[PDB]
């Protein structure tokens, strides 16, 4: 009977059938193939590891996510991603349910042409709708009004959205965040000797972007107070026994997204292009997108948000202009329970496209 | 389905097994026995498994199926071979516990190897039957 | 009928058909010609005596080990170590039924191609196939990921292997035991004023190195307890009846293969080897290469180890690292049981080298 809610994540593709509480499967789609050569003999090794188990058996592969600016690099790999996924861990055909599958707000074309139509093809689906991850989170929110973050590795995005209409003229995407905050994290480390300089490696550096990053205050004032004696520097301990002591660069790094000064990369902060976008729209609107500012995704999860990114917009925001800002517990599952609202719905069960409507009408109904 | 119903008695045969380990010099021929008894049961995994591959009808998961399927006759071979070295040295004339122990920690590994093997065999024959 | 499994022991070469127990036929390799004159004028005797009679008859021959640096002498002598295993030993002649041979990890190329290629065209097996020793002790210990040394009289080899690949760039090559432990003890033997420099007689030397020696745990306190009055000296008994009496030199002599300096060599000892071919493989394999640490061949059966090689380690290894270095009994003839579970299984029966493909391409891709 129930729909699939499958999305294509930056990350991290997340898959659970629709609701009721959390997403089932989580994984992060990672393929890598074994770079050296085997001595055991049969061979009986698979010829590319996918994910949970390509993170749990790292060092003898060469990691590749099949997804790279928020484009599938190639469908050789996504559909061997789809097939290992539906049927060795969810254990389903995907004959048997209609399904949603998401995009990125602002992505290259044929990217959801060429999906949809591969999709219908080799899987035999028999209906989909294909939803924008941001689009959804304001479901997952309570909400039909505010400016939508979906920040992953590695694309961010910026959607503004008001009861209940979508506002074209004001749409930003940075690429800034967040895949080049993991490789500009992973060349500061080795800045204090902690080389990780391949491929693989990095995924470890990926995992201390979580725990022990955090965002600051007031830059300056940390900056000052790290100089002093005690400590603002943590000890991690690594898989082969060795210690690491990040400090500094700890509350330097999650502050890029401000200061895109630290990659050396011209676009704009996401407290510029929150305001600019604002700033874009009409001028009555203007009032109600302030205070329903809506966060998503898995890498706002960092302690220092959400009053480090208040204090900025009510620093430059004029005077009495109140600020909130709308933050779902567990963000990086907030896209699914989106989702899950979305395909069970009645009565837009009639603006799903199903593959007889489809055979004759082509792929002109996707868009 | 007879895979589930081998793999469901492997597992009743290492709960056994497991009984058998943690007991003194007595156990010896029982655990003889019940490593011949867990590889009589690996070797039927194992040739089921490739006639449900035969019968699939997608490339992809028959080639998984048979990568994870070849390295069953090896590791099963090793828990034999095995068997018989552990039953060399307990009872011998001189040996150390130490040893003994080694011996034990190994046999359950190759057993939890061969288990794990099978375990992934059996996620790849549940995806192989939707085709 | 069955396959037959002949390892080419750096020792001690090793020889049975497939399986189930025990090698069949085992000498330690001398070729030994008649280095005194004939009065029995027949004459009626061997031109050259193999073992075991050239075992049997020391003092009046002139011992040649045919393997020395891991390399043959000629396979003028080869073919003759061969010639008699085969046919007044086992009593096989190699065309009924394809064979396994083995050589090391690490050798001067093309000396396993012209092994291959003479076994072909003197005893016409119709199939071959040539192991690494190292590889081959994986099947017999049980495991599918660990370091295996193989140390026999004189190449050690350091072989990595993770589950089940192997990592090229972390082989490593010892040629500091075990022969140069023989001719170390025979120095510090003529200390105790008897005389083994004559080639014959050096094997007494070797068969002192199998029984007596033993591995202290910590080498400044057993020569600490050497010094009391309380005696550590035990009393050898020599072919003609003669007593030798050696203490000191008991636990020197395997110390040895902790410190080469003893030597007077200049490679790295078997503590520092087996660290620096972990610390050259990548960040997540490194914690499983402990803890599968496997000794092999028949120079490392001292019950001073492995809680001295363990008490080593762990003093230069990280803080609550996994370490279990126990070995399994009769090391010796570990390779041997690794080649029967290996030429007896399937798919491996079709990766023998055929007689038709060495008639039409040659000894190429040996390797
Ligand atoms: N506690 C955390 N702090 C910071 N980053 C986190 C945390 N937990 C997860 N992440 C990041 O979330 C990313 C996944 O983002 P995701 O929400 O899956 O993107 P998407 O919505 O586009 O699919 C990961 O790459 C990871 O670095
Ligand atoms: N109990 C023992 N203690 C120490 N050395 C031993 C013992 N028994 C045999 N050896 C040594 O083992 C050597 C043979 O090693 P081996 O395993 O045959 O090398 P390989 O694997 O490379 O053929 C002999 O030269 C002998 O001195
Ligand atoms: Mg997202
Ligand atoms: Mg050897």
């Amino acid at each position: 009977t129930t729909a699939l809610v499958c999305d294509n994540g930056s990350g991290l593709v997340k898959a659970g059938f629709a609701g009721d509480d959390a997403p089932r499967a989580v994984f992060p789609s990672i393929v890598g193939r074994p770079r050296h050569q085997g001595v055991m003999v049969g061979m009986g090794q698979k010829d590319s590891y996918v994910g949970d188990e390509a993170q749990s058996k790292r060092g003898i592969l060469t990691l590749k996510y099949p997804i790279e600016h928020g484009i599938i690099t190639n469908w050789d790999d996504m559909e061997k991603i789809w097939h290992h996924t539906f049927y060795n861990e969810l254990r389903v055909a995907p004959e048997e349910h209609p399904t949603l599958l998401t995009e990125a707000p602002l992505n290259p074309k044929a990217n959801r042409e060429k999906m949809t139509q591969i999709m219908f093809e080799t899987f035999n689906v028999p209906a989909m709708y294909v939803a924008i991850q941001a689009v959804l989170s304001l479901y997952a929110s309570g909400r039909t009004t505010g400016i939508v973050l979906d920040s992953g590795d590695g694309v961010t995005h910026n959607v503004p959205i008001y009861e209940g209409y979508a506002l074209p003229h004001a749409i930003m995407r940075l690429d800034l965040a967040g895949r080049d905050l993991t490789d500009y994290l992973m060349k500061i480390l080795t800045e204090r000797g902690y080389s990780f300089v391949t491929t693989a490696e990095r995924e470890i550096v990926r995992d201390i972007k979580e725990k022990l990053c955090y965002v600051a205050l007031d830059f300056e004032n940390e900056m000052a107070t790290a100089a002093s004696s005690s400590s603002l520097e943590k000890s991690y301990e690594l898989p082969d026994g060795q210690v690491i002591t990040i400090g500094n660069e700890r509350f330097r790094c999650p502050e890029t997204l401000f200061q895109p000064s630290f990659i050396g990369m011209e676009s704009a902060g996401i407290h510029e292009t929150t305001y600019n976008s604002i700033m874009k729209c009409d001028i009555d609107i203007r009032k109600d997108l302030y205070a329903n500012n809506v966060m998503s995704g898995g890498t706002t999860m960092y302690p220092g948000i959400a009053d480090r990114m208040q204090k900025e917009i009510t620093a430059l925001a004029p005077s009495t202009m109140k600020i909130k800002i709308i933050a779902p517990p567990e963000r990086k599952y907030s896209v699914w329970i989106g989702g899950s609202i979305l395909a069970s719905l009645s009565t837009f069960q009639q603006m799903w496209i199903t593959k007889q409507e489809y055979d004759e009408a082509g792929p002109s109904i996707v868009h | 389905n007879d895979i589930i119903a081998a793999a469901k008695r492997m597992a009743l045969l290492m709960a056994e097994m497991s009984r058998l380990v943690r007991g003194g010099s007595g156990t010896k021929r029982a655990l003889i026995q019940c490593a011949k008894d867990i590889a009589k049961a690996s070797d039927e995994v194992t040739r089921l498994a490739k006639e449900v591959a035969k019968q699939c009808t997608d490339k992809r998961i028959r080639t998984n199926l048979l990568q994870v399927c070849e390295r069953i006759p090896t590791i099963s071979t090793q828990l034999k071979i095995l068997s018989t070295v552990k039953a060399t040295m307990l009872g011998r004339t001189n040996i150390s516990d130490e040893e003994s122990e080694q011996a034990t920690e190994m046999l359950v590994h190759n057993a939890q190897n061969l288990m794990q093997s099978v375990k992934e065999t059996v996620r790849e024959a549940e995806a192989a039957s939707i085709k």
